[PDB]
């Protein structure tokens, strides 16, 4: 059993390595098939235990990962993409 | 622990805190497990001190 | 610095990962309740496949148990252990 | 390791091979990088078998 203390420390607002689609953050880039297709990211997560808050991030960084990309049936390569990333969380209104 | 654990939950307990209270105390205790009684008693005068 | 390709693709790959549950999400039927926390920390088969023809599902599952506070607004709090699915195991299979 | 990185990129490019090969040879580079080599002639090997 998970004790209280220990569920709720885990749980409260904060980064958390989340799996996201490549196609969710690049949306005009639909023509094309990505390698792998979602990218781990450090993004805001759990639950602030107010209903007058939210967790959202109050500090940002961009990082930069190689990743496959195919146009089909006109060639493919290998090259670097950006990703936005959350370095801080809070619980706010 | 089992005794951290315990404090957290007694303060948990108390009704009369509000959102951000409960969450103060219950952080300021997992920050530092050594200051759980104190915290405990200080949550127990606010929590009267806000009866209905 | 830059991840690289053999990193991005092991990291991003059909597994399973801790993900954080709304605990309504998992009680339906006890949203007259208010949870703290309101979430929890569930193992959860998430990432990719990288083929069309296959899907990343949970082939092994197990139930983990919680210590919640569950509270009955102005009638009542109380500690309950609460019990949730879990991933154990996930691969991609074929849709 | 940028040597075991680079072997799982040029794989990744060959033209010929489908998801399943891609994925069984990066993922057989990711458990035992020190099998990149032979890794890679076999998929070249492959790949070119696999030429229109």
């Amino acid at each position: 059993v998970v004790k209280f203390m220990d569920v709720y420390q885990r749980s409260y607002c904060h980064p958390i390595e989340t799996l996201v689609d490549i196609f969710q953050e690049y949306p005009d880039e639909i023509e094309y098939i990505f390698k792998p297709s979602c990218v781990p990211l450090m993004r805001c997560g759990g639950c602030c235990n107010d209903e007058g808050l939210e967790c959202v991030p109050t500090e940002e960084s961009n990082i930069t990962m190689q990743i496959m990309r195919i146009k089909p049936h006109q060639g493919q390569h290998i090259g670097e993409m950006s990703f936005l990333q959350h370095n801080k969380c809070e619980c706010r209104p | 622990k089992e005794m951290h654990n315990a404090y957290a939950i007694e303060i948990a307990l108390l009704p009369n805190l509000n959102d951000q209270q409960f969450h103060a105390f219950i952080w300021s205790l997992i920050d530092d497990p050594s200051q759980s009684a104190n915290l405990l008693a200080e949550a127990k005068k606010l929590n009267d001190a806000q009866a209905p």
